[PDB]
């Protein structure tokens, strides 16, 4: 019902609850360039790249489908990347992912080892680790510099 | 700490040399919890500007308790806003201090974090709602 799941599934993504690994259909060099010629023929053509990472974002409200979306995935067809860093891939998408992350980021400032021992905070900033590619440098790093400013301690 | 606290806050061209003292200060172990109260009793008084935001996170950081009177004060100076610093310290307040915090602080909070030129607006919206 959501643009985001609909496009997801049409794609060839499996989003789970957040309980187990999101499968995966597809190759992920496969899924990337299907979501993207996908955007890329959809009309409203430049506005649904913002539809996307809001209702993705809607999704993400929620921590448990979060916390299955940042882990990597399982191929049922034998151990793959994550759905994250894959989105992140896609150069559209990129700055948008990359605000969106970093905003809802300092919620998690206080609540560390909650319930697996996953330091959350630890692993979304693993999220950005070795890109392929920057399509920002400038907002990632001005972004980046923001965040560290601020944080508690063992954080920053 | 009523001594220094209040001249060198309120001199004029007060800066990071001077706030890290203050945070140091608040910081300390042998900072007895009473002591710690008393200590926000004087911060109270200070005329609120970003120094004092740092300070008061700082000290508000122990997760010192607080008689609903003097929470009710801390609210009130905290609802009447462009800063980060601002920001982090109404987060601190409405996350480690939520069992005391009424609907009509509530409201406090969400009026005075309502422009979007504060940084992490969408983490405060969530510590509203979840206020909720």
């Amino acid at each position: 019902d959501s643009i985001f799941v609909k496009l997801l599934k049409i794609s060839g993504i499996i989003l789970k609850t957040g309980e187990s690994q999101n499968q995966l259909a597809v190759d992920q060099i496969a899924f990337q360039k299907k979501l993207f010629q996908t955007l890329r023929r959809h009309p409203s053509y430049p506005k649904i790249i913002e539809e996307f990472v809001s209702g993705l974002e809607s999704y993400i409200e929620d921590e448990d489908s979060f916390r299955n979306c940042l882990l990597s995935c399982e191929r049922l067809q034998s151990y793959s990347k994550s759905l994250i860093k894959l989105l992140l891939g896609i150069d559209i998408l990129q700055p948008a992912i990359i605000k969106t992350l970093f905003e809802k980021l300092p919620e998690y400032f206080f609540e560390n080892k909650n319930s697996d021992e996953i330091n959350i905070p630890r692993l979304i900033v693993s999220q950005l680790k070795w890109l392929d590619r920057v399509v920002d440098g400038k907002d990632l790093t001005t972004k980046i510099m923001q965040l560290i400013s601020i944080a508690p301690e063992n954080l920053q | 700490c009523s001594a220094l606290l209040d001249p060198v806050l309120q001199a004029p061209g007060t800066g990071p040399a001077q706030t890290e003292l203050l945070c140091c200060l608040v910081k300390m172990e042998s900072l007895e919890p009473d002591a710690q109260v008393l200590m926000l009793g004087q911060i109270l008084e200070l005329p609120w500007k970003e120094e004092t935001f740092l300070v008061l996170q700082s000290l508000l950081e122990r997760q010192v308790e607080m008689t609903p009177e003097k929470f009710s004060v801390l609210m009130e100076k905290l609802c009447k806003t462009t800063s980060m610093a601002y920001a982090k310290l109404m987060l601190t307040v409405m996350t480690k201090y939520q069992a005391n915090i009424t609907e009509t602080q509530r409201l406090g909070l969400a009026m005075a974090l309502e422009p979007n030129t504060t940084f992490l607006r969408k983490s405060l919206k969530a510590a509203l709602k979840h206020l909720g």
